RNA sequence: UAGCUAGUAGGUGGGGUAACGGCUCACCUAGGCGACGAUCCCUAGCUGGUCUGAGAGGAUGACCAGCCACACUGGAACUGA
RNA sequence: CCCGCAGAAGAAGCACCGGCUAACUCCGUGCCAGCAGCCGCGGUAAUACGGAGGGUGCAAGCGUUAAUCGGAAUUACUGGGCGUAAAGCGCACGCAGGCGGUUUGUUAAGUCAGAUGUGAAAUCCCCGGGCUCAACCUGGGAACUGCAUCUGAUACUGGCAA
């Protein structure tokens, strides 16, 4: 399924900006970050490890948009793949299909280039996706449809995006409506403010 | 009684290390010997040697690294009361690497690292790290 | 009467044989002797819809192992290349 | 070249025929101890060549009657 | 540069003429992410009180271990009075994998992938020296080799 | 402990003891009330609980808590008990489930509903 | 559950099965199994496998496959490779 | 499976919120009604009962119950104990059995190495491929720790002799 709930809920639950919003306007300028929601707000929750762990993880799906039964499943992927589980962990996660459209800029959130991906709006290598997790790979072409290439909505997002820091991994051709996966995302390509160890101590509980 | 001259051997040798002696005296025997030259190969020990010729007496010099002993651990894996056989593919390694499990091998006595080389197994006598 | 046919497998409406040697009392997917090559009818392209043993069906159909009809046509197709 | 067993010999009372009570090394599954399962077979005797307390040599044949499945090939150390 | 942590705080109850009297003991970790450890246990009438003496005789009395990258150089148990740990090292990636003041002491220490188990009772104050012990009774390839003798290729 | 002992004597695993033995492995059991009454609990607690008396159709007669604030049970009824048992009710293991065949759902509840059989209130 | 077994263990000679064989018969030996659990009681189809468990292990054998038994109950025989 | 029609329209619920375990305030009650997996709560300000608001965890599923394993190193071969918590027969002799001082030679059974046959397929795993991804199917390989035979090695145990 997916969270049809408020997002700076979220947001303020966890802490700090999920990237769920367009950033047009600032977060302090349309919610009160630093105070949790609720009547019990303003005051700093303290938490144990469990916790944290917890809402580390949170964070995650949160961001991603992803449940606890697609992502329990990344989790064993990740663990079953050689190398640094929490690595792979988030590899994946930006390998699907709606996240790289979100990092090229075709879609201003990720639910929006979810509710495109659903729309058939979107192709790659050709071939239409109707599949929001779609695992992209390697040399991976990712292009706008003509059906849906005269969207406001659509120029708004690449607008935002190369106001936003472009992904090194990634190409896009704005003129053409169309990106380059070139290669698999590293952890040093990705944000710092994510402790991926919380959540394989968590899953290994 | 005496059922175990290789584990009594080991225990002396402990025990020498326990109460820093510098030398342990011990019947000798084939077996003990060949352990002895893995020991002092092995760097363990610093010297081994046997007097007399119907009743012979091995002496063992033990190490003292820093003041403190150098033979933390050692045990008895193969007891004659429960026999450990072990093929080379399933051989040991004490402190992964930072230790030694005596085999003897059909070649003869020598260390796991030695015997894995050699690509044949045997028996466990002993761990010592 | 030892013959060599097509066990089906796979999902629903997305089927899948296997040429296998066995003896006619049998069941289609049960007891078998050996496994000889497979067929997809729907693979696509650039992709092998058939892996026959040409030798060892031979080794059995001179031994009394008959061939049914459509284990003639792929041997008849695989010929053809 | 012949697949064959030797072990000692418990009873000859019974006519033309002995047992032998083979004995071997096995290890436990377990707890890696091992220990010595017998095995007690019935052997046919022609001539009766053999006695109590005795080492034989055996070979596997076709059975002779309900309980015999085993023969003999020779005799060694025929210990009194 | 330290990163002091908490363990265990509990309440005991002494026993006078009056009734009784109620005191406070704190169990405190201390490390800097690399050899550097230590423990500190004190005891007070208040909370922060009893968590000053704890740091205080935490930040001394400290010991060094020696790690290969990040994990532990070999598999070891360590051993109180009734309290048993055994530690081993992993691959980078599965983090650490203990629990109580394990996880607490080894986060300190800096051992940032390892595999740990406790059997017996699961006392903090029993189970944190049973741990600093089984830290420092470990070796390493250079200090096995000065005293072998021989060589860290050698050994391997 | 010896190894030749072990092997004379095998180790044996402690056998386990259910403790819900009336209902046969079946998670739920059906059954005939015949006793429906008040009953007080052992101490610190003090109240009436109400407890029902079961025959259920393996022949097990048994006693079963009644959960909720109010209920419509009484003789000659059928009920479906569950399994669980309550401490401080020293004789009883077994609780029932409301809004079973003839056991109806407590009233003016809107917490933990599934819990208690009652439908949802239209809104 | 500490004693069981008299066609019972074996041998000789007939008979019998597609085939060896107390499978059966006539006679002669007093043997045979059993503390490494004979006999007796209760439960239970077996395996490849499945679940859990890092691992040795514990539980189990539904659906897929292989083997065995049965077709209201207790026995019987014919045709038939 | 693909292309046009119109319109957010026809589509979110369950459990929990004292600690274990992530998530608190108010109102009715008063050891009464009641909750409960354990500690336990309630005897007029109950974050533990019932309701409301809010919040947390999951999601077309959410809770409850029954069964297995794990945690239970709480049957401990790996991996435990018997002075005082439970655990040394009241003490001796001794059959079977278990183990066994030291040297040489030989056999090569256990053990060690290699090879062959087999260990069905299906299932687990690895590298890939195809159903718009996945579940699913499928190609090859590894594995099935085993068993039987042969070729040998002889350090250890055992068989034999001195
Ligand atoms: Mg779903
Ligand atoms: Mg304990
Ligand atoms: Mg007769
Ligand atoms: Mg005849
Ligand atoms: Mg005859
Ligand atoms: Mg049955
Ligand atoms: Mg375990
Ligand atoms: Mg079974
Ligand atoms: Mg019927
Ligand atoms: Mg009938
Ligand atoms: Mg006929
Ligand atoms: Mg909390
Ligand atoms: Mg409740
Ligand atoms: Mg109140
Ligand atoms: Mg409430
Ligand atoms: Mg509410
Ligand atoms: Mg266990
Ligand atoms: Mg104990
Ligand atoms: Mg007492
Ligand atoms: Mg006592
Ligand atoms: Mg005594
Ligand atoms: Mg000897
Ligand atoms: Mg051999
Ligand atoms: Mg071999
Ligand atoms: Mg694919
Ligand atoms: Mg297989
Ligand atoms: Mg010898
Ligand atoms: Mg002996």
């Amino acid at each position: 399924a997916r969270y049809l709930g408020p997002k700076l809920k979220l947001s303020r639950r966890e802490g700090t900006d999920l990237f769920l919003k367009s950033g047009v306007r600032a977060i302090d300028t349309k919610c009160k970050i630093e105070q949790a929601p609720g009547q019990h707000g303003a005051r700093k929750p303290r938490l144990s490890d469990y916790g944290v762990q917890l809402r580390e993880k949170q964070k995650v799906r949160r961001i991603y948009g992803v449940l606890e039964r697609q992502f329990r499943n990344y989790y064993k992927e990740a663990a079953r793949l050689k190398g640094n589980t929490g690595e792979n962990l988030l590899a994946l996660l930006e390998g699907r299909l709606d996240n790289v459209v979100y990092r090229m800029g075709f879609g201003a959130t990720r639910a929006e280039a979810r509710q495109l991906v659903s729309h058939k709006a979107i192709m790659v290598n050709g071939r239409v996706v109707n599949i929001a997790s779609y695992q992209v790979s390697p040399n991976d072409v990712v292009s706008i449809r003509e059906k849906a290439k005269k969207q406001s909505r659509v120029k708004a997002a690449l607008e935002l995006a190369e106001q936003r820091e472009k992904p090194t991994w990634l190409e896009v051709d704005a003129g053409k409506m169309e990106g380059t996966f070139k290669r698999k995302p590293e952890r040093s390509d990705l944000s710092a403010d994510i402790n991926e160890h919380l959540i394989v101590e968590l899953y290994s509980k | 009684s005496m059922q175990d001259p290789i584990a009594d051997m080991l225990t002396r040798i402990r025990n020498g290390q326990a109460a820093n002696k510098a030398a342990v005296t011990m019947p000798s025997s084939k077996l003990k010997v060949a352990i002895a030259n893995v020991l002092k190969e092995e760097g363990f020990i610093e010297d081994f040697k046997v007097e007399g010729d119907t009743k012979p007496e091995l002496e063992l010099t033990l190490k003292y690294f820093q003041g403190k002993a150098v033979v933390e651990s050692i045990q008895r894996v193969s007891r004659p009361g429960l026999r450990i056989y072990k093929r080379k593919d399933e051989l040991p390694k004490v402190m992964a690497g930072l230790g030694i499990a005596v085999v003897s091998t059909s070649k003869g006595v020598m260390t796991d690292r030695a015997a894995r080389q050699a690509g044949l197994g045997g028996e466990i006598i002993c761990y010592v790290a | 009467m030892v013959t060599i046919r097509l066990a089906r497998h796979g999902a629903k409406k997305r089927p899948f044989y296997q040429v296998v040697v066995a003896d006619s009392r049998n069941a289609r997917n049960g007891r078998f002797i050996e496994r000889v090559g497979f067929f997809n009818p729907i693979a696509s392209e650039k992709e092998e819809g058939t892996r026959l043993d040409l030798d060892r069906i031979a080794h059995w159909v001179g031994q009394g192992a008959t061939i049914s009809d459509r284990v003639a046509a792929l041997i008849k197709e695989v010929n053809k290349a | 070249k012949i697949r064959t067993l030797q072990g000692r010999v418990v009873s000859d009372k019974m006519e033309k025929s002995i047992v032998v009570a083979i004995e071997r090394f096995v290890k436990h599954p377990i707890y890696g101890k091992f220990i010595k399962r017998t095995t007690k077979l019935h052997v046919h005797d022609e001539n009766n060549e053999c006695g109590i307390g005795d080492v034989v040599e055996i070979r596997e044949c076709r059975p002779l009657s309900k309980t015999k499945s085993w023969t003999l090939v020779r005799v060694v150390e025929k210990a009194v | 540069e330290l990163q002091e942590k908490l363990i265990a705080v509990n309440r005991v109850s002494k026993t006078v003429k009056g009734g009784r009297i109620f005191s406070f003991t704190a169990l405190t970790v201390v490390g800097d992410g690399n050899g550097r450890v230590g423990f500190g246990y004190g005891k007070a009438r208040e909370v922060p009180a009893a968590i000053q003496k704890a740091m205080e005789k935490a930040r001394r009395n400290m010991i060094n271990v020696a790690l290969n990258n990040g994990t532990l150089q070999h598999p070891v148990k360590g051993v109180h009075t009734g309290s048993r740990v055994f530690m081993q090292p992993a691959s980078e990636g599965t983090g650490i994998i203990a629990g109580g003041a394990m996880r607490a002491v080894l986060e300190v220490a800096g051992v940032h992938n390892v595999l740990a188990k406790a059997y017996g009772s699961t006392n903090p104050i029993n189970v944190v020296r049973a741990t600093i012990d089984g830290l420092e009774n470990m070796n390493s390839p250079e200090m096995v080799a000065a005293k072998r003798g021989k060589s860290v290729e050698e050994i391997l | 402990a010896t190894v030749n002992q072990l092997v004379r004597k095998p180790r044996a695993r402690k056998v386990a003891k259910s403790n819900v033995p009336a209902l046969e492995a079946c998670p739920q059991k059906r059954g005939v009330c015949t006793r429906v009454y008040t009953t007080t609990p052992k101490k610190p607690n003090s109240a009436l609980r109400k407890v029902c008396r079961v025959r259920l159709t393996n022949g097990f007669e048994v006693t079963s808590y009644i959960g909720g604030e109010g209920h419509n049970l009484q003789e000659h009824s059928v009920i479906l008990i569950r399994g669980g048992r309550v401490k401080d009710l020293p004789g009883v293991r077994y609780h029932t489930v409301r809004g079973a065949l003839d056991c109806s759902g407590v009233k003016d509840r809107k917490q933990a509903r599934s819990k208690y059989g009652v439908k949802r209130p239209k809104a």
